[PDB]
């Protein structure tokens, strides 16, 4: 339990070292850290992850204080237990004894202890660890046993929904946050322009709009659809937007082409249609803007509206590889 | 020849100058001895012994002269000799106060048991991922590189890893620093334990 | 790792020499290879540091 909390603090470290290394701000909260609950651990393949503040709400209900707030102790402490409620900052007790760092002690008592006994498959061990963790198994899967019953009663303990789905909402910018911080370098044009506010107020009323820049395939190719997230105003099928290519220029006629958005499609694994409007903030798989564009599409409403940078895709082109046909009535 | 010479050079010594105030100088680790040199060459001299415990001896003969026998005992370690007539008490003062201090130890047996302290170490971030691969747990407190807690690094009798030593080096000090350390002092003859 | 252990069972594998003749793998202060099938032989080398 020792060395295992150590992987966690030598790779949160060090990638707080690479937050910390780069780069213009400076904003104070862009270091991650599992005291705040940053930070999600868990497991893919099987389906079960957790969050620091989750296992706060269990441990506080047993002996502890306070719950909603302030318990990010889990991660430093440590906690000794049968002398007495209280821990301490100190590494050993006053007899000269060692002890944890309190992490390790709630992490024992579900999962190194249930992982244990499911390798040493003591079949009534396992109902009764079953009951100190609270439920569940219905049906066929009390009768499974091994790594895939490891799996499933992973799953209804700790689902990593539960901590992907907090973690994503609660340490995360919004869309009119991360505008707000964000515009200055996206937008090439002036901090104070109209475009520029309405990207920082995250509207729906004023110009429209946004880019582009990858494109994903259809099924039935041929064509393909235009992964675009708009960042000002409402599109909008059957309708027409300006296409300003990689290197449009305000006042300049050059890589412009006035066109009607043919539809408008929320991208969702597979699919898949439904509504003509759809604001910004928001993330749409296009189609209409295929023909008229290369790779990168700052599309807009209005003449003044300049076009996006470019990127800083980079990592190159690089390597060449020429390309011959056979027969030569296929070239 | 080359022994001769230095038979020749000892000879003048304890015969101008009288105290010939003996130290090791066994480990150092100098340079800062030059400094020394360079700071009692307008005072005192020095001059360093191979096994002069003999050359001492055939000096302890001439026959008129027996006060060189208490010199013949007591060279133990690496030894060597700064002669100067000016006193003894402050040739002692000068060069306790020197001292060459001086980085570090890197494998080899620790003396007492290396405890860091935690606080900012006054950095840039970089090598905490170095740090935290050999047991010290830091995290970056907005900006500077800090220590969290108070952590043994190698305790007393263990040999200190390369790695180890590195990091004590830059950023938390061992310490071992240490220095010269006088022996016996004399002026006759005379044996006196310096102390 | 820990380059300490490293460092030990580097001490046991890398440094150690070989030699040319048998490839025998041989001890590093050696002079002379033990085997007896490439004469005895002086012609060592350092056995190669893995990078
Ligand atoms: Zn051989």
């Amino acid at each position: 339990k020792e060395d295992l909390y150590q992987t966690f603090a030598r790779t949160v470290e060090s990638v707080n070292v690479i937050v910390s290394t780069y780069a213009d701000e400076v904003l104070g909260d862009v270091q991650v850290y599992p005291a705040r609950g940053t930070v999600a651990f868990g497991s893919g393949l099987h389906g079960w992850a957790f969050t620091i503040r989750q296992f706060a709400t269990r441990y506080a209900k047993k002996f502890g204080v306070d719950k909603a707030k302030m318990m990010d102790r889990l991660w430093g402490d440590s906690f000794f237990n049968p002398k007495t409620k209280k821990w301490t900052n100190k590494d050993t007790d006053a007899e000269g004894k060692p002890l944890e760092r309190a992490f390790n002690m709630f992490i024992l008592d579900p999962i190194f202890r249930l992982f244990t006994a499911i390798m040493n498959f003591k079949k009534d061990e396992i109902p009764v660890l079953l009951e100190k963790l609270e439920i569940v198994l219905k049906g066929e899967e009390k009768d499974l046993e091994g790594k895939a019953l490891l799996k499933v009663v992973m799953r209804k303990f700790l689902p990593a929904a539960d901590a992907l789905l907090e973690m994503i909402v609660l340490h995360l910018p919004s869309p009119v946050t991360a505008q707000a911080y964000r515009a200055e370098q996206l937008y090439e044009g002036p901090a104070d322009d109209a475009n520029c506010i309405a990207i920082k107020n995250c509207d729906p009323k004023a110009d429209l709009m946004l880019y582009v820049s990858k494109m994903v395939p259809t099924s039935d190719k041929g064509r393909f659809y235009a992964f675009g997230r708009v960042f000002a105003g409402t599109v909008k099928s059957g309708q027409k937007v300006r296409i300003q290519g990689p290197n449009y220029v305000p006042g300049k006629k050059d890589d412009l082409f006035i066109k009607a958005i043919q539809r408008v499609v929320l991208m969702m694994g597979r699919f898949v249609e439904p509504i003509d409007d759809c604001p910004a903030g928001n993330i749409i798989g296009l189609v209409g803007i295929d023909q008229f564009l290369l790779k990168t599409g700052t599309l807009t409403t209005s003449e003044t509206a300049h076009n996006m940078k470019v990127m800083k895709f980079s990592v190159s082109p690089v390597v060449q590889v020429a390309v011959e046909v056979k027969n030569a009535n296929d070239l | 020849e080359k022994k001769a010479e230095y038979f020749a050079k000892l000879r003048e010594y304890l015969e101008e100058y009288k105290s010939v105030f003996v130290v090791g100088v066994d480990n150092v680790s100098s340079q800062q001895m030059h400094e020394v040199r360079k700071n009692l060459r307008g005072r005192a001299v020095v001059l360093m012994g191979k096994n002069t415990m003999v050359r001492r001896a055939v000096r302890g003969f001439i026959s008129d002269f027996p006060d060189y026998e208490k010199l013949l005992p007591f060279v133990k370690g690496n030894v060597g000799f700064i002669f100067t007539n000016d006193s003894l008490q402050d040739i002692k003062e000068v060069i306790i106060a020197n001292k060459v201090a001086a980085p570090a130890r890197a494998g080899a047996v620790a003396p007492e048991d290396i405890w860091v302290l935690a606080v900012n170490t006054g950095m840039e971030p970089g090598k905490t991922s170095f740090f935290q691969a050999l047991g010290v747990p830091t995290k970056i407190a907005r900006g500077t590189i800090e220590i969290v807690s108070d952590v043994k690094v190698v305790d007393a009798g263990k040999r200190v890893g390369a790695s180890e030593a590195s990091l004590l080096n830059l950023l938390n000090i061992s310490p071992f620093t240490y220095g010269l350390t006088v022996v016996q002092v004399y002026d006759n003859g005379q044996v006196f334990p310096a102390s | 790792i820990e380059p300490s252990l490293k460092a030990l069972a580097s001490k046991y594998n890398c440094e150690k020499s070989v030699c040319r003749k048998c490839y025998a793998r041989l001890p590093p202060r050696a002079t002379n290879c033990r085997k007896r099938k490439c004469g005895h032989t002086n012609q060592l080398r350092p056995k190669k540091k893995l990078k």
